[PDB]
């Protein structure tokens, strides 16, 4: 009965609902893909290596981290660890924290 | 279970959440919220990566910034959404990959004795990497992949490139993976307001199916039925077209056929792609028979 | 009818399942073991079903020749197992049927007897050990019924019927050159005759 | 009172073929038996191959020049093993579910047809 | 472009004819271990290679030849590589109870020295004179077609040329052959003497 | 099979593939070489295949009479390549079948020999070479196959089966003419009967 | 150290498996010829079934009484088959190309073992 | 043990036809021989005309009565050269791709064969 | 032999080198073995210096009067490993195909030349 469909636009992302129910233009499982509007599923954008802070324990325990962003000229990245404040300017060169 | 951070930024749409529980992967939902439209919801799932934490997920407008921590040390990186740029200067093809350094060979090393040349990855790159495979690439495209020794790669820590590289311009990285599994093939059906009805009644047996890529490179898809797996890779292009020329990047716009036989019920059709070509699937189209029962 | 699945590994019987399931349009099975899929399994089951129709319509290989069935002397009483098709004696209006389990005499009215009979049966056997060309004719014919039971196809079928026809040319055609009795040489009427 | 385990078949003089009626869940589980001046068994590999998984060949024709008169098929599945074991995360499928019932009523059968 | 006489894969020639026989891009080797649609020509081409090779034909058929008994046993294995055992002058005895030839008249499955029969053995896809190997493309290349994905003019139009092309091995097997209605066969020597 | 790209070049080569591919609607080809469309290559390949068929049905300009093949000294063994269509004797019952890669003796049961033999073979040829009859059964027969393959149409088809029928009419008169045998002057049943 | 085209295993003993040295892309590539007396080759099927990757198990390991003295594994290269060879539209998997050039470099391997 | 590639064939009084069954990458490759007396080589165009590429037309009736009982022809693909270079900006195709893995195997071949 | 591969070159009283016929893509392939009575094969940088690319020297001025008399330099070009590995979706680097045929060809040639 030769039927055939084109799901011609993809993107939408996953949904763990039954087949059935599942609309078109999903699917199951998408890892590390930016859906844009007219791109389809394209590979996740790449990333870049701009520096390496510190031990994986010293940031270690779990850290909160807020990006000021003082002008669009100087942006440094903070990071309260549970001992005391260590900031990362977004280069990595360590501005010091001194209390 | 626990979502510590919920980034978010306006020019791209990227809402993101980061957790305890699985944190090996940064969570990105995509909308367009035009009128009230939010014509797309889409929830995917990135990764960064196994063996990997990840810190933070904060947004300069425009990229952003994300602190991974492998298990032996820490990193800082930038992800650029620019739509279609070479990220790195002198890249060949926006190459995707996870951590994009460029190192110019120095020339110390290589060795006489064996016709190959040496990269140390405590060097090159700022600080010993954990687990993954590791692609090195030429400015001109040779990528070349040296698989993980299974010691991991803080204990093997030389790799290895043939061939005298006194000097280059070598692009380094660990690769990245890419997999969206296409919903089953079920026929769906539209209807008012947007309403699916997707029949349930009825085997459909799907004889060939296609997926429409462009401007990309390897993607393999692997289509498996029950009791079975069998994959169909496509790379390149047709031989003797005038696209596959020698010495060139080799990545055209084309669509691949894959056939996959089967009762649409049970079986997967996913695409799964590993090797720093950017891959673009505009569309995909199941044709079968379905008569009813 | 004897199972399904309990029948063991093989390998001509799994090109036989992987044919038949190509028809209906299933892919190639990679093992026949430790498959879930339930296809597999019905289709086993057709190839083992229809195995019992084609050999039961008597052919010269399996036919076996006067044979005997020996009674136990502490029953007295001969068994009649379903793996037995036919019962038809040598010399002509044979006259026994299977009454319980156990074999019986119409005429006597006892299936009680001793000192064994001779009966021309038609044993089962698996599907391995049919000759190469009814092989082929089973498959196909397996292959029809499952098209017809499971998809609904028109056109799979028409194709399937010629070359089952076909099959049955040839198969007949084979059986016909290993009996190879010729009226002449071969007769109970006229061997005496034409001495 | 239909005896359908312990069925004797009389020994000929030159046969080598008996066609087991009974059910076997195994083959180890049938043994073969001559009888008339003592009980003498047989081992399947040695004396009695299997043919047709219905039919057992005797080679060394055994017969009543011998002496001996009788051969009995006897049906002993063995009730020490269980022949099926779900172990942890099976597929649990037709031939495992099958046979433990099976097990079961296949031996006791055979206690209740000796007597 | 200069004069070369490279021989091409043979047995990977056949199933790349037949995926192109739907216009499905020709492969570039039987490895991989999907290429689902490929894997099914090479299974369907050598199953339907053995069935061509059954009918019996004049070559294909050893005109007599004997089997080792196995010597310890007097059983001889009835393999599976063998298609069809057959007596030599008529009323074929042999027929497999089991896995080895077990004679049908004689009751009996082990036997010593021997037996004379007339086998078709299995021979592969290649080896076989061109005529045959042509039909045998043909004709799994119209059964791949119609099973898996079929088109009706295709179906036709192939259906048709394979009736054609069985003529192509039915002439040649009757020259091969070379039968004489007279002179040849057994019953008609006879009368000429 | 001969590669598909061992054909040289050849000027009728040349027109063919461009015909064939005229008939599905593929525009001249302008130089058979360094042409990227796929196309023309599957075409030549359907050239090929096709050209391989024709000439095995046997006809009296390609079946070599006796010819000799000669043993190799020190091997002793015949060598049996694909270039043979076909292998039969003069007298009759031809008795040579390939084994392996070498030819073989069905009778004596061994490949192994000496002296040469005489046989008449059906040698593989070029497209080219062929008479200008056959050529043309041969490019409408390979454009129907390529039809049938990469297009789908309908009405090509019909006209492509009439003209290739139309060709197998005048080549086997051509080849008839060619050998003319009157059954009176040539005979080896009669030719010794009308002295 | 190296991987022999050839391992000698001397035809003595009992195990199933004798592990092979080479590495085999097919099974057809290897061959196993018995001196000792003749050299032969079982049929790859019939007795040196490929029980295994690393090691062959011939159905038994022929006595010195069978008079093998020796055995031979080999993995001699196929001129004729390529195992793989490149045609037009078959996009250039990039792994065929691999397994040409080692298909190749297992013909030229053996050429410096035999030599 | 099957050497295909020195084959020689039996020179005869008067036949100037001589098939070669071997494959050849290129012409220049075969070379003919003449035996008996002492080895004595042919050149294409002077005396032995190819004629369809699968034979070779010797001219000059070479024969026993010149006291020379053999015709040899044998394969020696050139080492020094690769026929096929993939120079830049080629568009690679099925005659290069194939015939740089095929040079060596052909080569090779003749260094297994001879021995 | 003619080909230049394995080379036979004698122990010399005093020794500061030892000529290359050859062209060796790699340093790592030619292999010195001195065979005085049986074989030694020595390291590259502990016993000889590749010194240039026409010319090698091993110190210790091994004679003929000491054990070695053969310092023989062969030609050996690793099967395993080859400049050129093809990554799936890899630019197919034009110089690189060149590379692979080589490798192969030395590899045979190898064992051809010896015959």
């Amino acid at each position: 009965a030769l039927i055939s469909q084109s799901i011609k636009n993809l993107k939408g992302g996953i949904s763990q609902q039954p087949d059935i129910l599942r609309y078109p233009d999903q699917g199951s499982r998408q890892v590390n893909g930016w859906s844009s509007e007219t791109e389809g599923l394209q590979k996740r954008p790449p990333l870049v290596f701009l520096n390496t802070l510190g031990d994986n324990g010293a940031l270690g325990q779990a850290p909160y981290i807020h990006l000021i962003n003082r002008d669009e000229h100087e942006q440094y990245y903070a990071v309260f660890t549970g001992s005391g404040i260590r900031v990362f300017d977004l280069s990595g060169n360590e501005k010091q924290v001194r209390y | 279970n626990g979502v510590f951070s919920i980034c978010g930024s306006g020019t791209e749409n990227f809402c993101s959440v980061l957790s305890h529980g699985d944190p090996s992967k940064i969570f990105m939902y995509k909308f367009l919220y035009l009128n009230e439209e939010l014509r797309q919801q889409s929830w995917s799932h990135w990764d960064f990566g196994e063996n990997v934490q990840v810190l933070a997920c904060q947004s300069i407008s425009s990229d952003m910034y994300v602190i991974l921590r492998n298990e032996f040390n820490t990193f800082l990186a930038r992800i650029s959404f620019t739509k279609n740029a070479i990220d790195l200067q002198g890249e060949p093809y926006r190459a995707f990959m996870d951590m994009k350094i460029r190192y110019t060979i120095p020339s110390g090393t290589y060795n006489d004795d064996t016709f190959t040349t040496s990269i140390h990855i405590p060097t090159i790159y700022g600080a010993n990497f954990g687990r993954g495979k590791i692609t090195v690439l030429e400015p001109d495209g040779k990528i070349t992949v040296f698989e993980q020794p299974t010691a991991g790669w803080n204990s093997d820590p030389w790799l290895r490139l043939s061939g005298n590289l006194e000097g280059r311009m070598v692009y380094i990285g660990f690769n990245i993976n890419f997999v969206y599994e296409f919903s089953k093939f079920l026929i769906k059906q539209t209807a008012d307001d947007g309403s699916t009805s997707t029949e349930d009644i009825g085997r459909l047996q799907l004889r060939r199916a296609w997926v429409n890529y462009e401007n990309s490179g390897t993607f393999d898809i692997y289509v498996e039925n029950q009791s079975s797996n069998w994959k169909y890779t496509m790379a390149g292009a047709r031989l003797g077209s005038n696209t596959l020329r020698a010495g060139r990047l080799n990545l055209g716009t084309g669509q691949y056929r894959f056939p996959v036989v089967g009762n649409a019920k049970f079986n997967t059709v996913y695409i799964l792609s590993d090797e720093t070509t950017p891959l673009n699937i505009i569309g995909c189209g199941w044709e079968g028979n379905y008569l009813r029962r | 009818m004897r199972s399904y699945d309990m029948n063991v590994e093989t390998a001509a019987e799994l090109s036989a399942v992987n044919d038949i399931l190509a028809s209906i349009g299933e892919p190639p099975v990679s093992t026949l073991e430790g498959d879930a899929n339930a296809d597999a399994a019905n289709a086993r089951r057709i190839l083992n079903k229809i195995n019992r129709q084609i050999q039961s319509r008597g052919w010269t290989f399996n036919i076996e020749e006067g044979i005997t069935l020996l009674p136990d002397v502490y029953s007295n009483l001969i068994v009649y197992s379903d793996d037995y098709l036919s019962l038809m004696s040598t010399s002509g209006q044979s006259i026994y049927v299977n009454r319980g389990g156990y074999v019986y005499d119409r005429t006597s009215q006892s299936d009680r007897f001793d000192s064994g009979i001779t009966v021309n049966i038609i044993r089962l056997r698996d599907y391995d050990e049919m000759p190469e060309c009814f092989r082929y004719w089973i498959v196909t014919k397996a292959s029809r019924q499952f098209n017809n039971r499971f998809f609904g196809a028109p056109e799979v079928e028409g194709v399937l019927q010629e070359e089952e026809d076909e099959a049955r040319r040839l198969c007949m055609e084979y059986e016909m050159d290993y009996g190879g009795y010729n009226m002449l040489d071969g007769d109970a009427f006229t061997s005496g005759l034409l001495t | 009172n239909v005896i359908k385990t312990v069925l004797t078949y009389q020994l000929d003089g030159s046969n080598r073929d008996f066609n087991i009626p009974f059910e076997y869940l195994a083959r180890k589980f049938v043994v073969v038996t001559l009888i008339g001046v003592d009980r003498k068994v047989l081992t399947i590999n040695t004396d009695y191959r299997f043919a047709t998984r219905t039919t057992i060949s005797l080679t060394k024709a055994w017969g009543p020049a011998d002496g001996y008169t009788t051969i009995e098929l006897r049906r002993v599945t063995s009730t020490t093993d269980r022949l099926v074991d779900f172990t942890d995360g099976s597929i649990l499928r037709a031939y495992d579910l099958n046979v433990a019932q099976i097990q079961t009523m296949h031996v006791a059968e055979e206690a209740r047809d000796l007597t």
